[PDB]
């Protein structure tokens, strides 16, 4: 909105859109984090800590 | 005065570029030496002719025949013909 | 992420007012950007060309499909920006470019259909994804129902797509009847030697290829591209081409096909020759798209076409987006708006643009010379890789024809630049108006990619050698 | 070298403003206005800023100076062309003999011409390490190496002796390089 | 080389061309008994092109006892002659003849195929540097070729000799 | 440095407003730099010396010292150095010849001119097929734009010709380059004579390469684009095109074709001689019936290039040396004639029809002297480099094929005919009624023409001064068993 | 005195190093071309987990004797 205002004049996005924004952002973040952890499980990223915890 | 060491295409492995460049340069330099021999012959012939005048034929027969003989063989011929062909086979 | 976006967006667009369209589209633009950047690291799965079959052998995941997927997201981001942001803040442009209420949901669903086409490992999944994309793209054609041409276009598109879908379903079912299977993975060298599947597989390939408009069935698609709103044409001319071509490349069911050879030749000739006498901008661009689709069709005749195809499709996507965006920007300097769906229509309407905006014409020159294939722009390397592939596989006559077709198409590529660097009597004196920062930055990014991509060629091939070998 | 002075430009601008456009500024061909055109045009060759200010200052001064110089250029050259008079000395004199320097001459004459001179010198002196001289020396050394007794002969007899030996024998090594031939 | 049966192959080509012209006429009708009245002579176009191309190709191939692009060049010349007779102008007739002949000669030179001959292609062929003393095949490369091969292919003279000059002119 | 120099450029632009002083200074610095390089160039070695690599994967934005070379290669030997020196000599004169006649979008014009010059200069540094091709095509967009915006009345058709004909040839060149790439998996010029392709494959690759050479040189029968593109080009475009871009063709033969396809070249040489004799005789004759000044000067270049080709494919050291010397002399002389016809006469009278011009000696004696000198230089007067080039080229051609070379000796006569027929009408007679008196040649025009005249005279009296750079080259490419 | 070229031996050494890097690239190039045409394992090319190509069909009316290796 700062870069290119929707209606010429800058106005902070409404609370509905910001609430939306938080909801979807959390979804993307959780997807990314789940992917990182699973990739550790497959042995694609570094997984020493996870390996030990699994063995125990 | 530089006297780089002579290299031949027959001995070398063509995968070492330094040796291949040396072979190309050596072949060229030998051709140029042969040219110098031809020019020395020709200069001797010129001096012979100029001093012998009317009897230059008898005086300079040997030089004239030799110059005419070395003309077709002592020019440049370039290395591509011999590096790209192996005369044995 | 894509399914979650579709679901949420349906809920919101239901509960939002017509004035919130652009804000919603900005929201999704940023969401897709966030997904592209945060989830990119999943490339690491594909190290050593590791292939994964997923969903009970319905979907296939390898480096190739991951790349096509990222490319499709990048395209969707760029295309959604054109709707989510105003070029100018005047009344004229509010009338010219307003997003429909449901347009974004249709865009996301068509993207989902395209991704499912790419990943399809089984014919049932292929057919369902084809129908999903076909239906969504019918509706995108038809959503601007105030246009007579857009409605006529959507109906013609419905009928031609329906017939081609029936040809595809027939091919799938004949393959089932002969092999009692729905997967190409069941095919092997022994099976291809033993049985004559050529007719069935070529019918399937032709049914898919006529949907992106290869000759001699081009004209209906060029007419549709001409008659749709310009911001719709920027989308519907690109995504189906990518999905169908990528599926065919990945499947490799027409290797050394004589019929595909003849049809690729014909497509090159018709795309090059037929675009010469054009006077409308979008018909010129559609014949451009036909010729480039021919260049990509050639890659279906050979194995190990992954690098050449990926490079070509990426550079073509960038060049296509950029040329459409340049035509869009040049709208602000025309003195006659033809109508509210297609503001500029004739090539001659760009006449003298260099006197109004010199750097817009610079960008136009760069993209055009990429299309012609002038090094070191991306277009040159795309054509170079394609020639490398087809000459390695002994397609000599097709290479000669490709040369000739690039030459011929250079004429109507340079037609644009020619009229653009001519002189106009009424030259902009001044203006307070600023083009939107975001779209100008995006157009500039595309231009800089086309110009200076070649510096990364060797790095790209090094990466490729470890993810696709 | 610093010579800018924003006080002077903000004055020069309206001193220009009074005058007609330089295209129409002399089409009469009274002498008072032509005199002021003479002095203002003379300002063109009175260089008014050096390097320390073009490097340091802001771009508003830049644009203003650029416009000023453009108009000064026009007045100077339009008068000089439609009057056959130079704008120096300050009312329009005819003294065209000398005091004329074009802008290209400094760069060309003081850099390009010395560069071509240098190229010629370098070529002449690089021509000395030619293969003909090298091969004459090498042939002489080959003769002296095989046959070192002509190293005892006096200077004037030497060269004739080397020539004799060259004529008689094939001192080259080419066939030696062609080992697979035999 | 064993002969093409010119008569038979030309007859089958006549049949194929007649059928193709019939199909084109039916289409032409549908897109616009009148079908042949308003045909534009397309049946004749197909029939004449077919007979000309096939007859000239087989004729030339049989006469020269070779199979290569030149036969296609002749056949394209004949086909262009047929197609350019329709203009009823000598320059256009000559232009059709020569240019169609050139295009088809190019086609026959590349292999007279639209798809590829896979077994002969580079991807399916021995490539790279050859081994010890093997004969050169089309796609392979060496560091040195045998001088006898040079003398036979290129021919004697113009600096091509059986023996290097310096070796041959060495004194003893 | 680059950051600081960019700052300097920006400030100069903001204050002065016309980039052209900065470009002139820059080009002069480039000339000085190349001369420094020549100083430090070892001539007793047939190896490329100032090597560097770009866009290598380990360092995409810098130079590569890696053990794997996947970028673009650059470096010079004597043959490249000669043409590079010619290029850096010509560029500042190209900038200077349009110092006053461009009064609109002048910054863009000078940018295009300098960019084209730099592209050609870099092209001469290229050491592998791909980079050579890249920089070989990179000029076409710049030439197209330049000719279209700053050209004469018929400039649109000119721009389309200059783009289309050169693309047409370059794409067949691209076929040959692709075949070489996939067959050898290497592209470099350093060791490409080490690979001995099968004779049939050589014969096939040679076709694409030589089609490119036919369009670019040009040679008969595909030369018809050059006279147009010249006549409607602005002066800088014409000078660059005549003086450098044509020599790119000759350099292309020597660098790309001869070392790799030796045996196929031996097979095809008589066809080359047919085409060169055709271009010489037929274009020289066609020059007699032209009515445009710039068109006639353009037609002269094609014939001189025909003699150059006859020299360069002669398989003799003398022929190759003659081709190079003729290329350099042509690069000196032809820009001067183009300067005359398209910068002095055209900028004074804005017309190129020959009928208007007559008797220029009376009002402009200096211009008449320049015309006489340049024309006798163009037709090959001894003590001019043009004569040395034509003579040595003809020697090589006569040795390679006595009949064809002997017939080609008619070029001396034919060149004299068209050139002197032009200068006869231009210099003498009574001053034309159609045109009025204008100034004589100015200090700038005289400076440029003096540079070119002294260069051609210097290499014409002592052509040996080039030998130190070229004595390896005259043996590097001849194929004698 | 002003001519300071590099030594001939140094020029030869540097060009030989460049050519060696070029030949290394040619060999890597041919290598990758060959490796791409070799055939991968079923796990690497189709499915790492569940790496058995042999199907098991439906399980309702599992008939003794329907299994065939
Ligand atoms: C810049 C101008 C472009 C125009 C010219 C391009 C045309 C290329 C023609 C050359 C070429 C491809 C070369 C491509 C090289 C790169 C491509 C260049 C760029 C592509 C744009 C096509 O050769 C075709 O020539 C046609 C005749 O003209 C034939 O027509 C047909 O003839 C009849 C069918 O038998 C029919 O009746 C009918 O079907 C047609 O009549 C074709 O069959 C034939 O394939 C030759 O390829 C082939 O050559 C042979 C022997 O040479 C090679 O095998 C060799 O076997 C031994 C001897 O056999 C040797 O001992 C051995 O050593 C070597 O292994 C092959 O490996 C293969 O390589
Ligand atoms: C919605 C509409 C719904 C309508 C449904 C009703 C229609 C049903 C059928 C139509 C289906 C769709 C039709 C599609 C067009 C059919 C054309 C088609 O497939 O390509 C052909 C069929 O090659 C036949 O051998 C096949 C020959 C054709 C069969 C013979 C003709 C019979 C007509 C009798 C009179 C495929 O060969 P191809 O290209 O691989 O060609 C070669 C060659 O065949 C091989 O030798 C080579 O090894 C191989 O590399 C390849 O290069
Ligand atoms: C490998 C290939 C993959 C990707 C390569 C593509 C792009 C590069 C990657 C990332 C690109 C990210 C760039 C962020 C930084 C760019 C940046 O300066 O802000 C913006 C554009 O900002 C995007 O429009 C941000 C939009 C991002 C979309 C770019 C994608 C294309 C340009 O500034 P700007 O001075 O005009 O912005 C000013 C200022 O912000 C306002 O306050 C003023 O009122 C207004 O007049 C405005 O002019
Ligand atoms: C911080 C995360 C941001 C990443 C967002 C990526 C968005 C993609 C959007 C559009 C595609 C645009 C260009 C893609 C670049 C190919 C990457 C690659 O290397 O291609 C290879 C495969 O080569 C190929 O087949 C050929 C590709 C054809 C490219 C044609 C254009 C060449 C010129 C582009 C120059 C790059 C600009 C840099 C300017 C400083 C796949 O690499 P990969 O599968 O291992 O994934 C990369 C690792 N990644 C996920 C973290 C990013
Ligand atoms: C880019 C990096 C390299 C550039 C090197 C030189 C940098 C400085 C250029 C310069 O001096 O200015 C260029 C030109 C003049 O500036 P200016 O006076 O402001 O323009 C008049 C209207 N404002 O600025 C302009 O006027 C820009 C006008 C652009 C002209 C549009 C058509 C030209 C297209 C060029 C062809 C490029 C094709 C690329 C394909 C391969 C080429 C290698
Ligand atoms: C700018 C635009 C530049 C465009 C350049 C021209 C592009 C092409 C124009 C049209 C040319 C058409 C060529 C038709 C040639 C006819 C033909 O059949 O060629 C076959 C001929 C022999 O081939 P082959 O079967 O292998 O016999 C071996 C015997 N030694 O093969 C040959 O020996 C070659 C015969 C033609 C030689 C070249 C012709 C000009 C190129
Ligand atoms: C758009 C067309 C397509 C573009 C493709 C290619 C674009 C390239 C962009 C231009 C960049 C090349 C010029 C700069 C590279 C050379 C820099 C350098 O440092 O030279 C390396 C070489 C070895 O140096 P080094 O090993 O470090 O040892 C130093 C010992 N004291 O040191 C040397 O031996 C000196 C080498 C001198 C090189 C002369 C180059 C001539 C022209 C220079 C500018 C050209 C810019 C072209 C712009 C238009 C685009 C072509
Ligand atoms: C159509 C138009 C097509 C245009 C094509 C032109 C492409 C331009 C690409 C530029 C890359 C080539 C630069 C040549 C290298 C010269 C150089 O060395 O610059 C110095 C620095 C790296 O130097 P270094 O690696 O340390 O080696 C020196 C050791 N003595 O180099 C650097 O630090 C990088 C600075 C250059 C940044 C260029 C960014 C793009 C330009 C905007």
């Amino acid at each position: 909105e700062w870069l290119d205002p929707v209606k010429g004049k800058f106005a902070r996005p409404s609370v509905k859109f910001l609430r939306v924004a938080t909801m979807l952002g959390f979804a993307v973040g959780f997807g990314a984090a789940y992917a990182r952890s699973s990739l550790r499980f497959f042995g694609v990223t570094e997984n020493a800590r996870e390996y030990k915890k699994d063995e125990a | 005065h530089q006297r780089p060491e002579l290299v031949s295409f027959d001995d070398i492995n063509y995968n070492d570029h330094k040796k291949v460049r040396e072979a190309q340069e050596s072949y060229t330099r030998e051709q140029f030496i042969r040219l110098e021999a031809l020019k020395t012959v020709r200069k001797a012939l010129e001096k012979c002719y100029e001093e012998s005048g009317p009897n230059h034929f008898e005086d300079c027969k040997n030089l004239a025949e030799q110059y005419l003989d070395m003309l077709p063989t002592h020019r440049l011929q370039g290395y591509l013909g011999y590096q790209r062909n192996d005369p044995s086979k | 992420m894509l399914i979650l976006a579709i679901i949420s967006l349906i809920t919101f667009v239901s509960m939002s007012k017509l004035s919130d369209n652009r804000a919603i589209i900005r929201l999704i633009n940023i969401y897709l950007i966030l997904v592209l950047v945060l989830d990119s690291f999943l490339y690491l799965l594909f190290l050593n060309n590791q292939t994964y079959t997923v969903m009970g052998e319905l979907l296939i995941f390898n480096s190739f499909t991951f790349y096509i997927d990222m490319l499709i997201y990048f395209i969707m981001i760029v295309i959604s920006s054109l709707y989510g942001y105003n070029l100018y803040n005047n009344n004229l442009y509010k009338t010219l470019f307003e997003p429909k209420k449901e347009l974004i949901i249709l865009f996301l669903i068509n993207i989902l259909g395209a991704l499912l086409i790419v990943h399809s490992n089984d014919f049932i999944t292929l057919f369902v994804a084809i129908e999903l994309q076909s239906y969504s793209i019918y509706l995108i054609t038809a959503i601007y129902n105030s246009s007579y041409k857009a409605s006529k276009a959507s109906m013609l598109y419905f009928f031609m797509g329906g017939i081609l879908s029936i040809l595809i379903a027939y091919s799938i079912n004949t393959y089932y009847s002969v092999l009692n299977s729905y997967t190409l993975h069941s095919l092997d060298s022994l099976i291809i030697n033993t049985l004559d599947l050529n007719l069935i597989l070529i019918a399937l390939s032709l049914g898919l290829l006529f949907k992106i408009g290869i000759a001699p069935l081009h004209k209906w698609l060029i007419s549709i591209y001409e008659n749709t709103p310009i911001l719709i044409t920027i989308y519907i001319s690109l995504i189906p081409k990518i999905s169908i071509l990528s599926y065919l490349v990945l499947s490799n069911i027409s290797i050394n096909s004589l019929v595909i050879s003849i049809l690729a030749i014909l497509t090159l000739l018709v795309g090059s020759v037929g675009g010469l006498l054009q006077i409308k901008i979008k018909r010129l661009l559609a014949f451009s798209g036909l010729t480039n689709a021919g260049y990509m069709m050639l890659l279906l005749l050979l194995n190990n076409n992954e690098f050449s195809y990926l490079y070509y499709i990426t550079q073509y996507s960038i060049s296509h987006l950029a040329i459409f965006m340049i035509i869009i920007f040049s709208i602000y300097y025309i003195n006659y708006i033809n109508n509210q769906y297609n503001p500029i229509i004739y090539v001659n309407q760009l006449k003298g643009l260099i006197h109004d905006n010199a750097y817009l014409v610079l960008s136009m020159a760069i993209v055009v010379f990429s299309f012609i294939g002038i090094p070191p722009l991306l277009g040159f390397f795309g054509k170079l890789n394609i020639l490398m592939s087809i000459l390695n596989n002994g397609y000599y006559f097709i290479s000669i024809v490709l040369i000739v077709a690039s030459l011929i198409s250079a004429l109507y590529y340079l037609y644009l630049l020619n009229v653009s660097i001519q002189d106009k009597n009424n030259i902009l004196i001044n203006s307070n108006e600023t083009v939107s920062s975001v779209l100008s930055y995006i157009l500039s990014s595309l231009i800089i990619l086309i110009t200076f991509g070649f510096i990364y060629n060797s790095l790209i091939i090094d990466i490729f050698n470890v993810y696709f070998n | 070298l610093r010579a800018y002075n924003e006080e002077k430009e903000l004055a020069l601008k309206q001193r220009l403003s009074q005058l007609p456009p330089p295209g129409k500024a002399f089409v009469t061909a009274k002498e008072a206005e032509l005199a002021e055109l003479a002095e203002i045009a003379a300002l063109y060759k009175t260089d008014r800023v050096g390097i320390l200010d073009i490097l340091l200052l802001g771009n508003k001064h830049a644009r203003l100076y650029r416009d000023n110089t453009a108009l000064l250029k026009d007045y100077y050259y339009n008068g000089r062309r439609i009057l056959d008079k130079i704008p120096v000395k300050v009312t329009w004199e005819i003294k065209r003999e000398g005091a004329e320097k074009e802008d290209w001459v400094n760069q060309m004459y003081f850099l390009y011409a010395p560069s071509l001179i240098l190229l010629l010198i370098v070529m002449v002196y690089k021509s000395r390490e030619d293969i003909t001289f090298w091969a004459k020396k090498e042939l002489d050394q080959r003769v002296l190496d095989k046959h070192p007794e002509i190293n005892d002969a006096p200077e004037n007899e030497r060269d004739a002796l080397i020539v004799e030996r060259i004529i008689a024998g094939d001192y080259d090594k080419l066939a030696s390089l062609q080992k697979k031939a035999t | 080389f064993h002969p093409y049966n010119t008569l038979g192959l030309a007859t089958q080509s006549a049949m194929v061309g007649l059928g193709a012209g019939v199909v084109a006429a039916a289409a032409r009708n549908s897109l616009a008994l009148t079908t042949f009245s308003k045909s534009g002579g397309v049946v004749t176009i197909f029939t004449g092109a077919s007979i000309a191309y096939v007859f000239t190709y087989c004729s030339a191939a049989n006469l020269r006892e070779r199979k290569d692009g030149w036969n296609h060049m002749w056949a394209g010349a004949a086909t262009g002659a047929v197609l350019g007779a329709r203009t009823k102008l000598v320059p256009a007739f000559i232009g059709w003849t020569v240019l169609c002949g050139a295009a088809c000669g190019l086609f026959g030179w590349t292999g007279a195929r639209f798809n590829a001959d896979r077994k002969a292609s580079l991807e399916q062929s021995p490539k790279g540097f050859v081994q010890e003393d093997a004969h050169q095949t089309f796609w392979e490369v060496v560091h040195r070729r045998p001088l006898s091969l040079t003398v036979e292919q290129l021919g004697e003279g113009r600096g091509i000799n059986a023996v290097p000059i310096a070796t041959a002119t060495e004194a003893p | 440095i680059l950051l600081s120099s960019l700052y300097l450029f920006n400030r100069i632009l903001a204050w002065q407003g016309n980039v052209k002083h900065f470009y002139l200074f820059a080009s002069n610095l480039l000339l000085l730099f190349i001369v420094v390089l020549y100083i430090n160039f070892n001539t007793f070695s047939n190896s490329f010396q100032f090597n560097f690599e770009l866009f290598n994967s380990l360092n995409p934005f810098g130079l590569s010292n890696s053990d794997i070379s996947n970028g673009l290669l650059f470096g010079i030997d004597g043959l490249s150095l000669t043409f590079i020196l010619l290029t850096v000599l010509l560029i500042p004169l190209t900038l200077l010849g349009n110092w006053y006649n461009i009064n609109f979008n002048s910054n863009l014009y000078y940018t295009l001119v300098l960019a084209i010059g730099l592209v050609i200069l870099l092209n001469f540094w290229a050491l592998d097929y791909i980079s050579f091709y890249i920089l070989f095509e990179a000029t076409l967009p710049l030439l197209f734009i330049l000719i279209h915006i700053y050209g004469s009345s018929d400039s649109e058709r000119a721009s389309f010709y200059v783009l289309m004909f050169t693309l047409s040839g370059s794409l067949f060149m691209l076929l040959s380059i692709v075949v070489i790439s996939i067959v050898l998996n290497t592209t470099n010029f350093i060791n490409h004579n080490l690979f001995v392709l099968s004779l049939d494959l050589q014969t096939i690759i040679w076709l694409g390469l030589f089609i490119a050479i036919m369009v670019k040189t040009p040679l008969f029968p595909i030369h018809v684009w050059l006279p147009v593109v010249h006549s409607e080009s602005p002066l800088a475009g014409s000078m660059i095109l005549a003086g450098l871009i044509l020599k790119l063709a000759l350099y292309a033969i020597l660098r790309l074709l001869l070392p790799l396809l030796c045996e196929a070249q031996i097979l095809y040489t008589p066809m080359i001689y047919i085409i060169s004799l055709l271009t010489i005789i037929l274009t020289s004759l066609a020059t007699l019936r032209q009515i445009d000044l710039k068109v006639i000067i353009a037609y002269s270049s094609i014939s001189h290039m025909g003699i150059a080709i006859l020299g360069v494919c002669s398989n003799t050291s003398l022929g190759i040396y003659g081709s190079i010397v003729l290329g350099v002399a042509h690069g000196f002389v032809s820009p001067a004639l183009f300067l005359i016809v398209g910068g002095i006469l055209y900028d004074r009278y804005h017309i190129r029809i020959v009928n208007y011009y007559k008797g220029l000696t009376t009002y402009m004696p200096q211009l008449a002297t320049y015309i006489i000198i340049l024309s006798f230089a163009n037709i090959g007067t001894p003590l001019t480099g043009n004569f040395t080039g034509e003579f040595l080229s003809l020697q090589g051609g006569f040795i390679r094929n006595p009949i064809i070379g002997g017939i080609s000796c008619i070029s001396v006569l034919l060149a004299a005919i068209y050139q002197l027929k032009l200068t006869n009408k231009l210099t003498g007679g009574i001053s034309s009624i159609y045109m009025h008196r204008t100034n004589d040649v100015t200090i700038r025009e005289k400076f440029i023409m003096n540079i070119l005249i002294i260069s051609t005279l210097i290499i014409g009296i002592c052509p040996q001064i080039m030998y130190n750079l070229l004595y390896w080259t005259v043996n590097n490419y001849i194929y004698i068993i | 005195t002003f001519f300071h070229p590099k030594s001939r031996e140094d020029i030869l050494n540097e060009e030989a190093k460049i050519v060696q890097a070029l030949n290394n690239q040619r060999e890597l190039t041919i290598k990758m071309h060959e490796l791409k045409r070799e055939e991968k394992d079923y796990a690497h090319s189709y499915s790492p987990l569940f790496s058995d190509p042999v199907p098991q069909g439906g399980s309702i009316g599992k008939a003794p004797g329907s299994s065939r290796e």
